[PDB]
DNA sequence: CAAGACCAATTACACTCTGTGAGTGATGAGCTAGTTTTT
RNA sequence: AGAAGCUGAGGAGUCCAGUUUGACUGGAUAAGGUGUUCGCCAUCUCUAGCCUCAGUAAAAACUAG
């Protein structure tokens, strides 16, 4: 895919950026006002306003342009037809994982390297007189020069919907190199955002050297990432992944299994069991499923409590609903891929039952 | 005793699995492309079984530094014959030392090894990892495994 | 044109070296192989060249890793057409960028560029390596110098 | 800290010299919206 | 040698430890059992193991039998 001024015009800029081009005006920057920061933790989200030029014609980039651009296949976040499943299915042949973790990733990308890769689907020509070149308009609409980390130039922020797709053409480049220093050493590498995950099927100690470390690192030191060293997991036959269990005892020739552990099935029981328990639909709410009316925001002043019921009522159904898609897609994947443990999936049947039994008695308690 | 053949980034494939093969699957479509690229497949894989030179199989696409083949044999059938107390013979141990052995056999405890065959089916997965210098890696580093199968 | 072809652990030749060649160079000898392997390591390295997927040379021994094919040119009437200041086509910029360029940085304009224009010749190696696993190496990691050369 | 390994895709001469490579029913109605991962 | 944590601010009762006769500080209810690569891990069984306020942007897979 190559982009001209004709294509940027008639299809990203279709209407937003108009009045710039007509009138020999250069495409301003993102300002301050047009972003709000949100604070979870440690971390900061950058937020642009639906008003904004900029954030049609970066919705319209990644609809047209990012979506065309090419990618390695190791990559199986943001990806149409990526899941985190996806990500997890190739280790199955393996006997040692060994899980590592990136940085601040979307702070640690230079927007130079972005610019280069880039560079060979935006064409070399000026756009607005020879005042400012195409590619230099493309990437004010994705980019935000951050007041925070002493003005080090413009950061790809972590709320954009651009920011993920140019994360991983930038990081293609990365992605090509650990997979070939991993065939190279016969280790399936898979990665999902940030998070890297190695499986070796070979009884070899390789997973839990420093070996595998420092040349994770060596390559990762080129576009300057680094490895957080707090979440390094190196383990043997079995390992465990934010509830998701992939366990493998054998070798030469042995399929492994994937499955969820009860710690990420808990709230699911937790809350069917207060179903059973005729526990009325508030505390659920509140507790199990952090939902709440904020500040009595009713806005209309009207019958309070019935709303509140229906509010109460209908969260309640949308979070089964959800979890119950949650449980047939790992169910759809194990149909497709056969690498789900048969006990797991006897037991999500149950799940699965139960969550729809309470539904129906719920829907008709309405 | 074949269940599952598995195709990543070669010729026409970018990810292809077939599975739950019968004993007289047919194959049809307007794609013959699609059939010479698993046909050719398919005879890589059992040339490169029998340690045969040949040119390398051509990627999907270059932005990725992996071609592999993931092929399953159902070994059943064998795993019972061998595992009898009634032929002991050359071939027989041969092929007990060579694919079983280790893996769940003498790493778990004795109960496991008594159930572990009463109804259930084994499975064998082989991969070929081609690289993008022309190299080819397997996932069983052992020639003997490769010429049994 | 040519200086020197140096095969070494593959087919017939151990350590061999060929040098001397003038226009006319007659092959004679009982050893029909060794012609042959001769011409055979010849094709393959300008085959490799072109960058045609072809099946890598057989080592002579097994005991060594790695297998060289080394061919000097003597590049020293192509270097005097794009030296001189007449010539400043498109190609002979390239000839120049690609092969006379790296070597000339690395010399001092005042002196050593004023001495080596005189009588001497200049060569310009290039190395093929045969892997164990069937993979090639070459001295230069750019293919337009083995494109142009 | 500091680091080798930094993606892939992007036919041919030339001149004066013809041989040489160069010196030359229009603003009361009033409302909402999953799971998981990255984070 | 800088990376990491960490959605934030809190509150009531109770326990432990320390100072201290009188109040403060630190921790802190996903409960119990078993095995563990000891990890925030896995597995099993219940009666399911506190409450209030503020904040919640983005891209992908999933609405099956």
């Amino acid at each position: 895919i190559l982009v001209d001024k004709v294509f940027y015009e008639k299809i990203l800029s279709v209407e937003s950026f108009k009045e710039n081009i007509i009138t020999q005006s250069a495409i301003p920057k993102i300002s301050n006002k047009e972003v709000r920061l949100i604070s979870s933790g440690s971390k900061i989200f950058y937020a642009i306003n639906n008003t904004s030029p900029h954030s049609h014609v970066q919705l319209r980039l990644n609809r047209f342009f990012l979506s065309h651009i090419p990618l390695n296949s190791a990559a199986k976040a943001f990806v149409r037809g990526g899941s985190y499943l996806k990500y997890l299915e190739p280790h199955i042949y393996g006997s040692s994982y060994c899980r590592l973790d990136i940085s601040s990733f979307f702070n640690n990308i230079s927007f130079d390297d972005v610019k280069q890769s880039l560079s060979p689907y935006i064409k070399d020509e000026y756009l607005i007189g020879t005042e400012q070149k195409l590619i230099d308009a493309i990437l004010n609409s994705v980019g935000y020069e951050s007041p925070i980390r002493k003005d080090k130039g413009m950061i790809i922020p972590m709320g954009f919907r651009t920011s993920p797709a140019i994360s991983n053409i930038v990081f293609r480049k990365m992605d090509l190199l650990i997979q070939d220093f991993c065939a190279k050493k016969g280790v399936i590498y898979s990665r999902y955002a940030d998070d890297m995950l190695f499986s070796n099927p070979r009884e070899s100690k390789l997973l839990m050297s420093d070996y595998f470390i420092d040349e994770i690192s060596s390559l990762l030191s080129i576009m300057g990432f680094n490895i957080n060293q707090s979440k390094y997991i190196s383990r043997e036959k079995e390992i465990s992944i934010n509830g998701y269990v992939i366990e493998n005892k054998g070798g030469n020739g042995s399929i492994g299994t994937i499955r969820l552990s009860k710690s990420k099935l808990n709230t699911v029981l937790k809350v069917t069991h207060a179903l059973a328990q005729n526990i009325p639909y508030k505390n659920i709410c509140n507790k199990y499923i952090k939902v709440r009316l904020k500040e009595k925001n009713i806005k209309y002043e009207s019958k309070k409590d019935e709303f509140e019921k229906k509010y109460y009522r209908d969260q309640l159904i949308n979070y089964l609903g959800g979890y119950r898609s949650y449980l047939i897609s790992l169910v759809k994947f194990h149909s497709e891929y056969k690498c789900v443990n048969s006990d797991f999936i006897i037991q999500i049947n149950g799940i699965l039952n139960d969550i729809q039994n309470h539904i129906q008695k719920i829907k008709k308690n309405r | 005793t074949i269940e599952s053949i598995r195709v990543k980034n070669l010729l026409s494939f970018d990810d292809v699995i077939l599975r739950d093969f019968r004993d007289i699957n047919c194959i049809i479509g307007r794609n013959n492309v699609g059939k010479s690229n698993l046909l050719k497949v398919i005879r890589y894989f059992y040339a490169k079984l029998e340690n045969k030179k040949v040119i390398p199989l051509d990627f999907h696409t270059n932005y990725n530094a992996v071609g592999e083949i993931t092929f399953t044999f159902d070994t059943t059938r064998i795993k019972k014959i061998v595992t009898s107390r009634k032929n002991n013979g050359r071939f027989h141990k041969h092929i007990y030392n060579t694919l079983f052995k280790s893996s769940s056999v003498k790493l778990n405890f004795e109960e496991l090894i008594a159930r572990k065959n009463s109804t259930n089916k084994s499975f064998f997965s082989l991969t070929l990892t081609i690289c993008k210098d022309d190299s080819v890696m397997w996932s069983v580093d052992d020639p003997k495994v490769r010429s049994l199968l």
